[PDB]
């Protein structure tokens, strides 16, 4: 009975991979800022 | 309801008890001194070591292997274990002495096979 | 470390206001005021580090960072 | 194996100095804790128990 | 033989001053710790017990 | 008759001003601790028990 | 599995400092705590019994 | 009799989505309101 598929109750992926970020623009500043929400 | 037509008395019960359970323990205590048969490119050193000892009737070889980091040694040129990455730590003998510890061909068939 | 006591003298808490011009294009300069938060008796010749000022939208539109001068 | 799954929605602002929250400050908190093994399925009910537990009268 | 094994993804800002970091600042964190050997063979139920446990009524 | 016998390797820097080491600092400590003599044939297995103790069942 | 559901609906000026209201604050509060699996199979009336507790004479 | 299908008390959806946010006009302002309640 312990042998029966289930699904879980977190379903899914339990990692998220970083993304890259954008490559900074020719802008001569230091500080750049990635699409701001 | 008379001549018992109605009267009735009936009882149920079900129960269920699960439990169970695990723990493993080691522990280590010595100094040994390690010799760098290889060092990486950034620095860290691969170390291995053994010692041997032959008290009266048998012999006891503990071995180590291992990454240590440069900066995590003392200035007593001395790490504790824990700091090492790959720690491969051995500790076996030979003679009667680890021929007594070792399970019967039998036994250790039957701890393996036996139904129960 | 998390548990320890860090006691000091030469460093204050500030809270930083700038006026954003009309027009303002990036790599320009603003002026900045700066202004004690909590118990600091002074910011005689103190050094302003790196601080984003945000907008009403909490988002970064200067960075600010210099020498504040005190009238004395 | 034990296995010890989360899930939710955290409000930033809820989050302390050293990147820790509380897990009653999650919104859809989701919290499983589960483990396989014999140990795990010496706590599942026998199915002929399991049944009289749904089907028995009383 | 015992093997202890440890897998996860660390934050750079989590490690201490001594290059350590304590195992639930790890996110994805897989800790092992097993063995072999009769002293493990030991530990395992056997096959009808085992079977028994999962298709036994009650 | 009771033979001690060593080897190894020592780095020079652990030596002390007495011209001594512990035993602990010697990279590949090779230590013996042996003897004859009716004593030491007294504390060896007879050759039926050692064949007993490597090929009987239990 | 355990399930805590809430619904209601809260004024904005009864929310304190730390974004928290107590749940008599709610006004249409609906709060629910249920559970499955065997340990909430246990304690359901079987059907016989939950029949007689409604049309038993006595 | 715990397999019959039942309502729970708090029927729906139990989470809401976050609306993405109004496009801020150009006015030259930082400040900038959604369709104001």
């Amino acid at each position: 009975c312990a042998w029966i598929p289930a699904k879980p109750l977190v379903q899914g992926a339990t990692t998220a991979q970083p993304i890259p970020g954008p490559v900074p623009v020719a802008n001569g500043s230091i500080f750049q800022s990635a699409q701001p929400i | 309801f008379g001549n018992s037509r109605a009267d009735m008395e009936a009882s149920g019960g079900n129960s269920f008890n699960g439990k169970g359970g695990a723990n493993a323990s080691n522990t280590f205590s010595g100094t040994l001194t390690v010799t760098v048969d290889q060092v990486l490119a950034n620095g860290n050193l691969h170390v291995v070591g053994e010692k041997q000892i032959a008290i009266n009737q048998g012999t006891e070889f503990i071995r180590f292997s291992g990454v240590v980091n440069p900066r995590t040694i003392s200035g007593s040129n001395s790490v504790p274990s824990t700091q090492v990455a790959d720690a491969r730590i051995e500790y076996v003998g030979n003679g009667y002495i680890n021929e007594a510890q070792n399970m019967g061909w039998l036994q250790r068939f039957f701890l393996n096979l036996s139904p129960m | 470390p998390t548990g320890t006591n860090m006691q000091l003298k030469n460093v204050a808490a500030v809270m930083v206001t700038a006026s954003y011009p009309p027009f303002a294009r990036q790599g320009q300069t603003i002026d900045v005021v700066v202004s004690s938060m909590g118990n600091a008796k002074s910011l005689r010749g103190g050094t302003l580090l790196m601080t984003p000022l945000k907008g009403v939208d909490s988002q970064v539109y200067a960075l600010a960072q210099g020498n504040i001068l005190v009238g004395g």
